[PDB]
């Protein structure tokens, strides 16, 4: 469907997100624990009654019919954990992670209250400027005609060269600021 | 409110809800053991693994990151860069 | 009113003779004397208009618009004096001598005591800015902009001149005291309704009438911040005054003739409302929220009511400096992102807290929240509107829910959300930004205590 | 403890500008509103009196606040 | 090909990096505190505080207080010799003549 | 059995229950590679375009700039007046205009005759 380093879902990622969206719906359906885990111990012998199969259009539309039972089935309202999106509390502290570069914008007078954290960071935008012509150096090559198929990025090499466009990523912000 | 967790905890987190399975043993369960290749097991198992340690921590792992996490070392790793450990 | 003419003339060398560093400082110091001095005019009376002589006289109604004008001139240098710090010495200065002519022509025609001596400097102040526009405008576009606004206002304002010139030779002058004591009512003849069509035409084009206000859209957008400044909070309120006094002369045929004219704004400041709930240019947005306002100032003027007369004065004081407000803030936006579509910069008030103050109060006074100006006026607005007739109120009430549905929602995509990731030139609050902003919106905050002087003439 | 720097944009200019604003406007809303103060104490208002015959009163005179009258 | 001969685009003028404590007025700094002072002085110190004085103490505005005092005398007559409140009549009607018919 | 989802303009399908999703012919694994190899294009382009340390601005979004100058000012060159675009503008343009004029000239007609014939209460209105 949509997917960063594959073009596709096959049939076992297909019948694994089915099987773990139907067990969080019945989690759902069956609040107390004992009646949740005799159940979801029925859906486990009612997966596994179809698991070795050798025809793979049977195989298609057992999940058809598998997927609109599921879709007759559903909770209306789901459980969400409150980090999941479409949770309580979802981005929520993303309101209050302000990016690293407006350090960068800071008045000295309120620089020199900080100067060992604003030294070491003096000292990793330094490394960040003499990493980034050998991180594209690395990307040129690798990269082959066409531009990458795939969305997935070569990790480090040559041993001292930090791997390829990593700033943004280490430096994200923290989940509790 | 709100106690920080090591990693330390972490694994020792992971390890003491997977010494619970009834489809593992607690003899050659270690750190660096893969669920099929070096213990044997479905991937059935493993994507109910997946969900048992998504209620264990209370939030959820996506499925394109869940069909990863194959040793107990990669589900540490996993729950140690969402959390934020060793600040 | 020659105790302000011949300072803003003698403020004229003052910029033609400072230094290349000087100039700015000078100006802003001697404009915001002559806005201090500006306050005599504030010797009014419930019955009388205060006359100096045979050509310049300032009732109840002129004066806060005049107050307004030469208040808006320094918040207009302070506005422009940024984007132009690369531009020539001469250029510069040229661009200030246009500003003061332009205050200078601003404050001859607000107190002009025939309708005559008002028409020909009402038609005058198109020159600069047109030349504003055309010159120091950014977008590949503005020609047309510019060619637009002057012929939009040429054809209305040449059969104001034959219907003025035709009243004078009919009845005798044109002064608006002698027109008072002279007046004479007119028949529901086809002769008067081209009379009134002439005679109102110009003004709801100017006003802009809805149909006709395709002028704003663009002249507001291409245009400097001084230029939309003075595009938004005088020009249009030149039009309402002019409208203002000519419909005295123009009874009792308004009584059966403003019937579409009003509806033509009745409906449309519904419809162009919808606009900014749909559209990606935040000073389009602005210019269709003025555009609704003027129209609701349209029938505020058009009913003839005495407290529809109170809401529209109060209604244009207090949009003027929203509008300004809000023309200022998206300069500044514009010129820390370098782009003018609002989808762009998010999540601004996790960098920029005094500026999203800056926008909550904005936005708050512009939605009408009591006990602001904007919201008096409107309310009285309302009231006369329903003293009119009943139904109107829901074409009144609707507006009152798309009106916020856009407002905060240009609070709230500007300002509430994640932040964008590849934008990291958000440089801290400038003072001089500030400074405007607190300049044009402590007034609206003080004035709010006592609002008794921007009422109208007959308070 | 383990404290950790919370990263926020530089709040030195926003606080300048407001602590600069308001003194600017002190200095002179101090001084005036000593003046108004001390004008309503010791010079202090008006009395309301009929007018006498034979007196033609300047303008100003038609006013109660010392301030109005100036 | 190559088009016409034209200057790359400037970039934007950060101008905090050249002076710390700008204000975004001018490069140099004296002249900046210049402005800032001016402004500060003549925008808020000098018009708005004068003039917030000035507008609260209008010498009795379009004479409208004086007209509540008259009020205060009128009524006082009228509720002296017995006549009405207030006439229904602007003038005097003995002194219109209406159109005959 | 079960209640067949009926999509409409409000209510879309679930992506699981396509049957082009079920699809495992050659064609659309070509076109899910192509698209994925143009995603990955773009997607190189920005992260290259957004981490370099030299630069301090707004990257440039063509796809952006795009969208604006086709809701602005792109609409009016690609105007062809013709039967529909006319019905549309004379239905929604002076529909509502002359409709709203005739009800408010009906109500304001009502109200004058009311008024001067001396049956409207108007006794305590003396604010117009």
């Amino acid at each position: 469907a949509f997917l960063p380093s594959a073009a596709y879902l096959t049939h076992q990622q297909k019948v694994l997100q089915l099987y773990k969206r139907a067990l969080r719906h019945l989690e759902s359906r069956c609040v107390h624990r004992d009646k949740y885990r005799y159940f979801a111990c029925l859906l486990r012998a009612r997966f596994d009654e179809h698991k070795n199969e050798k025809d793979m259009v049977k195989a298609t539309q057992l999940l058809r019919e598998a997927e609109k039972e599921f879709w007759h089935g559903q909770h209306p309202q789901p459980y969400i954990f409150p980090e999941s999106p479409g949770g309580t509390s979802y981005e929520r502290y993303e309101c209050y992670k302000v990016p690293e570069w407006c350090l960068d914008d800071w008045h000295p007078s309120e620089k020199a209250m900080y100067p060992d954290y604003f030294a070491k960071r003096e000292q990793w935008k330094k490394l960040r400027r003499e990493s980034w012509e050998r991180e594209v150096k690395q990307l040129q090559e690798e990269t082959p005609v066409g531009g990458p198929r795939t969305e997935a990025l070569p990790p480090a090499r040559k041993q001292g060269d930090l791997p390829p466009l990593w700033w943004h990523i280490v430096t994200r912000p923290r989940e509790r600021p | 409110d709100a106690p920080p967790l090591t990693l330390e905890g972490i694994k020792d987190r992971v390890l003491y809800v997977l010494k619970l399975y009834d489809k593992i043993d607690p003899e050659k369960l270690s750190v660096n053991s893969h669920f099929m290749k070096d213990l044997g097991l479905d991937s059935l198992d493993q994507v109910e693994i997946i969900m048992a340690m998504e209620d264990e921590f209370g939030f959820e792992i996506p499925d394109i990151d869940a069909e990863k996490l194959m040793c107990p070392q990669e589900i540490v790793d996993y729950i140690a860069d969402k959390k934020d450990v060793y600040e | 009113m020659l105790k302000y003419i011949i300072p803003t003339m003698m403020l004229m060398p003052l910029t033609w003779l400072s230094k290349n560093s000087m100039i700015w400082i000078n100006t802003t110091l001697h404009s915001l004397l002559i806005s201090l001095t500006s306050l005599l005019l504030l010797n009014q009376f419930g019955d009388n208009s205060l006359n100096f002589s045979l050509t310049f006289f300032s009732d109840s109604l002129s004066t806060p618009l005049l107050i307004l004008t030469m208040w808006l001139l320094p918040l207009m240098l302070m506005a422009s004096q940024h984007h132009l710090s690369k531009e020539n010495l001469a250029r510069k200065k040229l661009f200030i001598s246009m500003l003061i002519l332009l205050q200078l022509f601003l404050i001859m025609t607000f107190t002009a005591t025939e309708l005559i001596f008002f028409y020909i400097m009402f038609e005058a102040t198109l020159v600069p800015t047109l030349i504003i526009i055309t010159r120091w405008g950014n977008q590949t576009e503005r020609l047309n902009a510019g060619l637009y606004f002057l012929f939009y206002t040429l054809a209305g304002s040449l059969p104001l001149l034959v219907a003025l010139i035709y009243i004078q030779n009919t009845m005798g002058s044109l002064n608006f005291l002698i027109l008072q004591y002279w007046v004479q009512p007119m028949p529901n003849s086809w002769s008067n309704t081209f009379m009134w069509l002439a005679c109102m035409m110009a003004f709801m084009v100017k006003m802009p009438l809805y149909g006709l206000h395709l002028w704003l859209p663009k002249a507001h957008v291409e245009a400097p911040i001084a230029g939309s400044m003075v595009l938004a909070a005088i020009l249009l309120k030149l039009g309402g005054y002019g409208m203002m006094r000519i419909t005295l002369l123009l009874n009792p045929i308004t009584d059966f003739m403003a019937y579409p004219f009003i509806m033509l704004s009745l409906w449309g400041m519904i419809m162009t409302s919808s606009i900014c709930l749909r559209q990606t240019d935040l000073k389009s947005l602005i210019a269709y929220s003025s555009v609704s306002h003027m129209a609701l100032v349209i029938v505020a003027i058009l009913i003839q009511t005495p407290w529809s007369y109170m809401g529209a004065t109060a209604l244009m004081i207090a949009h003027g400096l929203t509008s300004s407000m809000l023309f200022c803030l998206a300069n500044s936006n514009y010129e820390r992102v370098h782009s003018r579509t609002m989808i762009l910069a998010r999540g601004l008030q996790t960098l920029l807290p005094l500026m999203a103050a800056w926008w909550l109060l904005a936005s708050l006074t512009n939605l009408a929240l009591p006990p602001s100006i904007n919201l008096i006026g409107e309310l009285f607005v309302v009231m006369s509107t329903f003293s009119w007739s009943n139904i109107t109120i829901i074409l009144m009430g609707l507006n009152m829910v798309i009106t916020a549905l856009y407002s905060l929602y240009m609070l709230i995509t500007t300002q509430r959300g994640k932040h964008t990731h590849h934008i990291n030139n958000i440089l801290p609050s400038f003072t001089r930004e500030n400074a405007l902003m607190s300049l044009h919106m402590l007034p609206l905050l003080l004035l709010s205590l006592n609002p008794k002087i921007i009422l109208g003439p007959l308070y | 403890g383990k404290r950790l720097f919370i990263i926020k944009p530089s709040g030195f200019y926003d606080k300048r500008f407001l602590k600069l604003l308001r003194f600017y406007i002190l200095l002179t809303g101090i001084p005036v509103v000593i003046g108004i103060t001390l004008i309503n104490v010791f010079i202090g208002e008006a009395e309301l009196a009929e007018i006498p015959e034979g007196y033609v009163p300047e303008h100003w005179e038609y006013f109660k606040h010392p301030i109005s009258r100036w | 090909t190559l088009r016409w001969q034209e200057d790359p685009e400037p970039e934007d003028e950060n101008l905090y990096e050249k002076n710390p404590d700008s204000h975004g007025y001018d490069k140099d700094p004296a002249v900046d505190v210049w402005n800032m002072r001016v402004v500060f002085f003549f925008g808020f110190s000098i018009v708005l505080v004068l003039g917030s004085t000035f507008v609260a103490y209008l010498p009795d505005y379009r004479m409208q207080e004086w007209a509540r005092r008259e009020a205060e005398r009128l009524v006082k007559y009228r509720e002296a010799h017995g006549l009405p409140l207030m006439e229904s009549n602007c003038f005097d009607p003995s002194k219109i003549q209406l159109p005959e018919d | 059995s079960f209640p067949k989802y009926e999509p409409s303009r409000l209510a879309s399908l679930p992506t699981t229950l396509d049957p082009a999703e079920y699809d495992i012919s050659s064609e659309t694994r070509k076109a899910q590679a192509e698209r994925l190899a143009i995603r990955s294009r773009l997607k190189r382009e920005y992260q290259l375009q957004y981490n370099d340390p030299s630069r301090r601005g707004v990257v440039e979004d063509p796809a952006l700039i795009r969208w604006t100058c086709a809701r602005s000012a792109n609409v009016y060159p690609n105007f062809r007046p013709n039967t529909k675009t006319s019905l549309l503008g004379a239905l929604f343009g002076i529909g509502p205009l002359i409709f709203w004029y005739y009800v408010f000239k009906t109500d304001r007609d009502r109200k004058e005759k009311l008024i001067q014939e001396g049956k409207l209460d108007r006794t305590f209105n003396i604010s117009y």
